[PDB]
RNA sequence: CGAUGUCGGCUCGUCGCAUCCUGGGGCUGAAGAAGGUCCCAAGGGUUGGGCUGUUCGCCCAUUAAAGCGGCACGCGAGCUGGGUUCAGAACGUCGUGAGACAGUUCGGUCUCUAUCCGCCACGGGCGCAGGAGGCUUGAGGGGGGCUCUUCCUAGUACGAGAGGACCGGAAGGGACGCACCUCUGGUUUCCCAGCUGUCCCUCCAGGGGCAUAAGCUGGGUAGCCAUGUGCGGAAGGGAUAACCGCUGAAAGCAUCUAAGCGGGAAGCCCGCCCCAAGAUGAGGCCUCCCACGGCAGCCGGUAAGGACCCGGGAAGACCACCCGGUGGAUGGGCCGGGGGUGUAAGCGCCGCGAGGCGUUGAGCCGACCGGUCCCAAUCGUCCGAGGUCU
RNA sequence: GAAUGCCGGCAUGAGUAACGAUAAAGAGGGUGAGAAUCCCUCUCGCCGUAAGCCCAAGGGUUCCUACGCAAUGGUCGUCAG
RNA sequence: CGUGAGGGAAAGGUGAAAAGAACCCCGGGAGGGGAGUGAAAUAGAGCCUGAAACCGUGGGCUUACAAGCAGUCACGGCCCC
């Protein structure tokens, strides 16, 4: 049973489950638009949704927070000084998901892209 | 445990009824409705790279 | 529909706001109306409160003493009916929610880690300042 | 929730210190005893001389346990160790004083001269 | 009943 | 026969005579009555009742023309209630007052590929002194040659849940017509949210 | 004998009835209570422990009772492997010996993959002469079926006394079943905090990895749960068993019987709960579509409707089921509440310092109860009647 | 027509068990007819009395480079002993 | 294959002649389709003949209330000559 729960498995234990969102996230905020499968992408969007909206708030702590997840304090600025500000009358939904056509031919894994709203 | 194994050799018949329901379903397809190429409902066209009518990608 | 809100309504008509706000911790006295023979009449019960569950109308909390040479731990309904009034004998400052490791302290022991909640005490002689 | 096997604290003066359940009184296969029910149990430790003895089977009732008793206006109860008190077959006290609170619910069943005897009633 | 064993403890298949 | 449909909402206790006393609120009325059914006509009797409003852009044409000849507006669920025929053209709460004791029936929660030991509350096998890979099996489910092979109705693993339960007998203790609530003692099946029907208790 | 694994245990039952208990009854050397003995009865129930490999048995503590048998001494492609049938070793004993024993003793390889029948669950197909969306009847099945204590009647009937009822009525349990999560009590793999060692970011402060597939510790929401909560066994109607009769011949009397009629069990049938029209004997009711083209047949476009696809779901292995798809609150985000943790960072102050104090119930914050179109369920596609004959 | 015959071929079980340590991955860029699997970058994880380095046996061209992907590689392959 | 003594296989056939298929087309290639050779190319090199088991495509008849060592006897329906 599963009633109620909330969270992907991912076919990874909790500390690689993490990473993989962390490192997800790095990737998304540095490229702006990134592609993978469809259930990773989806767990994706409130994973970084946050960092974007912690970012929003500017201030000291709120980076401090961002920092645990994405280390890299230029990346972090980028997020702070770039990213946040396109966002300032954005409420939530900072990301979004669309499903790509084709799948990958080594595993028939379907693909969608991920990427921050305008 | 102690080792099954088929007592009887499956017959044509038995064997090509296991597989009545074998058959693919052919990918379901719907025309892209800015260059009218098949594709996958709900996917981005990888012809034109359209979707929602809009341009989302490089094709 | 609200069923959370829809419980709540139920729940309403049961809720009390007379009792005094209390800690982990604290020390406190519940005066607890209690049937016997042939009556009903008020036991107080006097102790350290080990914890507070919350869940709004549900909310209980559990208060240890020891009595006559053994632990006592008694568990109350919050928004029980049958709690005449609580009175906040003492406050103690904890560091924790759940106080389960002072069943395994000396009597010493206790008082050197639940000191008193200096700030807390000051702030209700505040009040207690009338019109 | 008292079992055979579990051990419990007497608390009377009977000489009995520690008892070892080893039926609940409780119809034919009752799993477990909470307060005010009636054990048999094994003397497994007494002082010198008392009216009671190593080995001696005895009956007694739960007066107080470490499972939480719960009452139906809404609270429970909780002691910090099973204690027992001895009785003979009429569910009197076969001591003559006992240490500790005990439990309310030994009233409503009818184990009155025990639970005057008793420091306090909880 | 403790009666004759009539046949050997079996031992898992040697290998074919 | 009294009866009615409702949503479970979800359980707390209230306090009646200083006692706690576990309920579970349900959410009953108002059920528009939408067909009955006669001996004439059917060949028995009841009540299709309906419940929770629907936007008719949801309803096909089948559908509406149901309500049309009833001169009811659409609604999510239909249900009958047998042997019951209310006098108005609506069924409330009201039917029940504190102290009657009903039957509710629920769609209970779904525990899916369930083993033998949450479905039959089997015992299962040791947990050590040589258990072999059987902790939670069933052990044996026959016998030998005679009779040579397993009963019919033989407890196994199984889907188990999502079954209509009805728990029965279980007092009223409140109604808040007001707000359309039932608050019956003690347990029902299913979830918040789920479906239920209440009807008059069978237990005399 | 080109193999039908062999004791006991565990697990899981199921049946018999020569009945252990519970229900009904006749006789009693049956006053009462309690027994004995036989008859009817298989619905349910039939405890936990010490010894021993034991089955059996004895014993302790209880019980309404602690039944006896069958199912390959039920069940090793279900587990065990203590006993027993290999090889080692030793005792007693027998044998010159090698060795031996319907003796003893310590040790000693128990095989991942289920084809078919059967069983538990779930679908897919077709059918049910028009096609559809709902709601249902219940043939027929299955489930359940135990029982004790106390109190009143009444210290009455009975009995010298001890003791102590029938009938009728209350209350409270044990075990079991189904459901549930308000409480109680668990879990809660990252929801919060504390802590060590080490490497790292960025020197301080603050942090991150690793120490488990949580490094460790203290806690812990939803969910799933029992140790927790509700509820069940009936009532009631019907027909019977033994057994008791009414009326009543044959057989002027007598007779429960030969005609007829009554009473009478935890058992039987109904009643309760669940499945159920593949019930091909394919049921019924409500509503919707329609008498379309080309040639009980075919080909094509539609109708009511359906599917596909998508967002999901206390539904779920896939499938199915249920909800929703911008005419939208379906999930994600964001917001508010709840809930956990238990007073963040930064700064100020005190302290040589470890620290302390204030800002501050702060900060962080899964799932719960809700709001909000910010993100995404875009856009569409394909099936689908035209109703055989009397 | 049978010898659990002999040799060979082809079935069945079955699209089933498995794909060989639970140290672990993610993304961007390149190349190519073709890319989860080759190259490059950044991020993440694992070993570190080793899962690093040097010798001796044994092995025998497996070394380096260019051009290739039928087969070999438990998948793929543009890569490779 | 075995340390070794020693064990010890499988595997023949285009056509009279290579005339062994220039060139074009699809394809990365393999493969094919045309063109061409030949008396013949289902003699195209995975080559004479090319059985059988085994796998498939197309068609006729048949089958979703039925009980089976699978046939046999009878009748009737449909399809073919
Ligand atoms: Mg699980
Ligand atoms: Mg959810
Ligand atoms: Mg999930
Ligand atoms: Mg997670
Ligand atoms: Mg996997
Ligand atoms: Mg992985
Ligand atoms: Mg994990
Ligand atoms: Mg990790
Ligand atoms: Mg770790
Ligand atoms: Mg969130
Ligand atoms: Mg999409
Ligand atoms: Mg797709
Ligand atoms: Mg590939
Ligand atoms: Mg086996
Ligand atoms: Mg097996
Ligand atoms: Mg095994
Ligand atoms: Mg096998
Ligand atoms: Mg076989
Ligand atoms: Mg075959
Ligand atoms: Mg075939
Ligand atoms: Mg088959
Ligand atoms: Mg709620
Ligand atoms: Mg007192
Ligand atoms: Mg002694
Ligand atoms: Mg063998
Ligand atoms: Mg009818
Ligand atoms: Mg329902
Ligand atoms: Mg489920
Ligand atoms: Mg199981
Ligand atoms: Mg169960
Ligand atoms: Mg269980
Ligand atoms: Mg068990
Ligand atoms: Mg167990
Ligand atoms: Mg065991
Ligand atoms: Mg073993
Ligand atoms: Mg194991
Ligand atoms: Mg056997
Ligand atoms: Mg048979
Ligand atoms: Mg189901
Ligand atoms: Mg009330
Ligand atoms: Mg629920
Ligand atoms: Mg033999
Ligand atoms: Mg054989
Ligand atoms: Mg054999
Ligand atoms: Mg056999
Ligand atoms: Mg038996
Ligand atoms: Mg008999
Ligand atoms: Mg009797
Ligand atoms: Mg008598
Ligand atoms: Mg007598
Ligand atoms: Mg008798
Ligand atoms: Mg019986
Ligand atoms: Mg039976
Ligand atoms: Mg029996
Ligand atoms: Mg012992
Ligand atoms: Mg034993
Ligand atoms: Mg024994
Ligand atoms: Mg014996
Ligand atoms: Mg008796
Ligand atoms: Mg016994
Ligand atoms: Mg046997
Ligand atoms: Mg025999
Ligand atoms: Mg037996
Ligand atoms: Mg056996
Ligand atoms: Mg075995
Ligand atoms: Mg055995
Ligand atoms: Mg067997
Ligand atoms: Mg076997
Ligand atoms: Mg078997
Ligand atoms: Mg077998
Ligand atoms: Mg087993
Ligand atoms: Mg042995
Ligand atoms: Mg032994
Ligand atoms: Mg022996
Ligand atoms: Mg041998
Ligand atoms: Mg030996
Ligand atoms: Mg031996
Ligand atoms: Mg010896
Ligand atoms: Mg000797
Ligand atoms: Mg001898
Ligand atoms: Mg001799
Ligand atoms: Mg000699
Ligand atoms: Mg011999
Ligand atoms: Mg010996
Ligand atoms: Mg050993
Ligand atoms: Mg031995
Ligand atoms: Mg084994
Ligand atoms: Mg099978
Ligand atoms: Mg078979
Ligand atoms: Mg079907
Ligand atoms: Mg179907
Ligand atoms: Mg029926
Ligand atoms: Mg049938
Ligand atoms: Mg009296
Ligand atoms: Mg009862
Ligand atoms: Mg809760
Ligand atoms: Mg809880
Ligand atoms: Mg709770
Ligand atoms: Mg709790
Ligand atoms: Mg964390
Ligand atoms: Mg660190
Ligand atoms: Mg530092
Ligand atoms: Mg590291
Ligand atoms: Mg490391
Ligand atoms: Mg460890
Ligand atoms: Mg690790
Ligand atoms: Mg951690
Ligand atoms: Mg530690
Ligand atoms: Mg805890
Ligand atoms: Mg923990
Ligand atoms: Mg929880
Ligand atoms: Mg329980
Ligand atoms: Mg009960
Ligand atoms: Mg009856
Ligand atoms: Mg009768
Ligand atoms: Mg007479
Ligand atoms: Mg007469
Ligand atoms: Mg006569
Ligand atoms: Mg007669
Ligand atoms: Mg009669
Ligand atoms: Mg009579
Ligand atoms: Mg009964
Ligand atoms: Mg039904
Ligand atoms: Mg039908
Ligand atoms: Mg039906
Ligand atoms: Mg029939
Ligand atoms: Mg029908
Ligand atoms: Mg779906
Ligand atoms: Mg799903
Ligand atoms: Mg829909
Ligand atoms: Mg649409
Ligand atoms: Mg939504
Ligand atoms: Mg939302
Ligand atoms: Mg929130
Ligand atoms: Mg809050
Ligand atoms: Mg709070
Ligand atoms: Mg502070
Ligand atoms: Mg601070
Ligand atoms: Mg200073
Ligand atoms: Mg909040
Ligand atoms: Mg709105
Ligand atoms: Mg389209
Ligand atoms: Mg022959
Ligand atoms: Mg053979
Ligand atoms: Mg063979
Ligand atoms: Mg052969
Ligand atoms: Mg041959
Ligand atoms: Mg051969
Ligand atoms: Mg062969
Ligand atoms: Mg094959
Ligand atoms: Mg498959
Ligand atoms: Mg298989
Ligand atoms: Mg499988
Ligand atoms: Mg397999
Ligand atoms: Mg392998
Ligand atoms: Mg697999
Ligand atoms: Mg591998
Ligand atoms: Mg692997
Ligand atoms: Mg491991
Ligand atoms: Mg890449
Ligand atoms: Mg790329
Ligand atoms: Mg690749
Ligand atoms: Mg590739
Ligand atoms: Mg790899
Ligand atoms: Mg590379
Ligand atoms: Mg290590
Ligand atoms: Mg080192
Ligand atoms: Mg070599
Ligand atoms: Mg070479
Ligand atoms: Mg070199
Ligand atoms: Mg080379
Ligand atoms: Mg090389
Ligand atoms: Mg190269
Ligand atoms: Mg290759
Ligand atoms: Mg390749
Ligand atoms: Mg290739
Ligand atoms: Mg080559
Ligand atoms: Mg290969
Ligand atoms: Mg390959
Ligand atoms: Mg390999
Ligand atoms: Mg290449
Ligand atoms: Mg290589
Ligand atoms: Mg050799
Ligand atoms: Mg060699
Ligand atoms: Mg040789
Ligand atoms: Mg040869
Ligand atoms: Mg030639
Ligand atoms: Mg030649
Ligand atoms: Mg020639
Ligand atoms: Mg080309
Ligand atoms: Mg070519
Ligand atoms: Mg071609
Ligand atoms: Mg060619
Ligand atoms: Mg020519
Ligand atoms: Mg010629
Ligand atoms: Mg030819
Ligand atoms: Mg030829
Ligand atoms: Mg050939
Ligand atoms: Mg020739
Ligand atoms: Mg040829
Ligand atoms: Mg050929
Ligand atoms: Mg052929
Ligand atoms: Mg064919
Ligand atoms: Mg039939
Ligand atoms: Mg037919
Ligand atoms: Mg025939
Ligand atoms: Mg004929
Ligand atoms: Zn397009």
């Amino acid at each position: 049973m599963r009633h109620l729960k909330s969270g992907r498995k991912l076919n990874r234990h909790s500390s690689h489950r993490l990473a993989l969102y962390r490192n997800q996230a790095k990737s998304l905020l540095t490229h702006g638009r990134i592609t993978t499968t469809v259930p990773k992408a989806k767990e994706l969007r409130g994973f970084v949704d946050h960092l974007i909206h912690l970012a929003k708030r500017g201030d000291l702590h709120a980076r401090r927070l961002v920092l645990r997840d994405l280390q890299d304090v230029k990346l972090v600025r980028k997020l702070f000084d770039e990213i946040a500000p396109r966002y300032r009358d954005r409420q939530g939904g900072y990301t979004r998901v669309l499903k790509l056509a084709e799948r990958r031919r080594g595993d028939g894994a379907p693909l969608a892209l991920v990427e921050l709203v305008e | 445990a102690k080792h099954p194994v088929p007592k009887k050799k499956t017959s044509k018949a038995r064997r090509d009824a296991r597989r009545s329901h074998h058959a693919l379903t052919p990918p379901t397809l719907v025309p892209c409705p800015e260059c009218k190429a098949m594709k996958p409902p709900h996917t981005v066209c990888p012809e034109c790279g359209y979707y929602a009518g809009r341009k989302v990608l490089e094709v | 529909m609200n069923r959370g809100a829809l419980i709540k309504l139920v729940e309403s008509r049961y809720v009390r706001t007379d009792l005094p706000e209390f800690r982990p911790g604290d020390t406190v006295r519940v005066s607890y109306k209690v049937k016997e023979g042939n009556r009903t009449r008020i036991q107080d019960f006097e102790g350290i409160v080990i914890r507070i569950r919350r869940n709004g109308f549900n909310t209980t909390f559990t208060v240890r003493k020891v009595s006559y040479g053994v632990g006592v731990e008694r568990i109350f309904p919050l928004h029980s009916p049958l709690i005449q009034k609580i009175d906040i004998v003492q406050r103690g400052r904890a560091r924790r929610a759940k106080l389960y490791f002072i069943r395994n302290l000396s009597d010493r022991e206790i008082r050197r880690k639940l000191r008193a909640d200096r700030k807390r005490i000051d702030q209700d002689r505040a009040a207690e300042r009338a019109a | 929730m008292i079992q055979p096997q579990t051990y419990l604290e007497v608390a009377d003066n009977t000489g009995a210190r520690k008892i070892m359940c080893i039926r609940v009184l409780k119809g034919s296969n009752a799993k477990y005893a909470t307060v005010g029910d009636v054990i048999v149990a094994s003397v497994k430790e007494a002082i010198p001389r008392g009216a009671v003895k190593e080995g001696d089977v005895v009956k007694a009732v739960v007066v107080r346990t470490k499972k939480e008793i719960k009452r139906p206006d809404g609270s429970a109860i909780r002691f910090d160790d099973n204690a027992a008190v001895i009785i003979n077959n009429q569910l009197e006290p076969r001591g003559t004083r006992v240490f500790g609170p005990v439990a309310r619910e030994l009233r409503e069943k009818g184990f009155m001269k025990i639970v005057s005897l008793a420091p306090e009633v909880l | 009943v403790d009666k004759g064993s009539y046949l050997p403890r079996p031992t898992p298949p040697r290998p074919i | 026969m009294k009866g009615i449909l409702g949503v479970k909402v979800g359980m707390t206790r209230i306090f009646r005579d200083d006692r706690a006393v576990p309920v579970t609120v349900i959410l009953a009325g108002p059920c528009p009555v939408v067909q009955r059914r006669t001996p004439e006509k059917d060949g028995y009797t009841a009540v299709q009742l309906g419940f929770l409003p629907q936007n008719p852009k949801r309803v096909n044409r089948p559908l509406k023309g149901h309500f049309a000849k009833a001169g009811v507006e659409p609604v999510r669920i239909l249900r009958e209630i047998r042997d019951f025929n209310p006098e108005g053209d609506t069924v409330t709460v009201e039917i029940f007052k504190p102290g009657e004791r009903v039957d509710v029936t629920g769609t209970s929660k779904g525990r899916g590929f369930a083993g033998v030991m949450k479905r039959w509350n089997f015992a299962g096998g040791p947990d050590s002194h040589g258990a072999h890979k059987i902790h939670r099996h069933p052990g044996s489910i026959g016998n030998r040659k005679t009779p040579g092979r397993v009963y019919k109705g033989k407890k196994m693993a199984g889907h188990y849940g999502a079954e209509r339960v009805t728990v029965m007998n279980l007092e009223v203790v409140d109604v808040i017509p007001e707000e359309n609530l039932l608050l019956v003692k003690g347990a029902v099946p299913g979830p918040n949210g789920g479906l239920v029907i209440v009807r008059e208790t069978k237990k005399a």
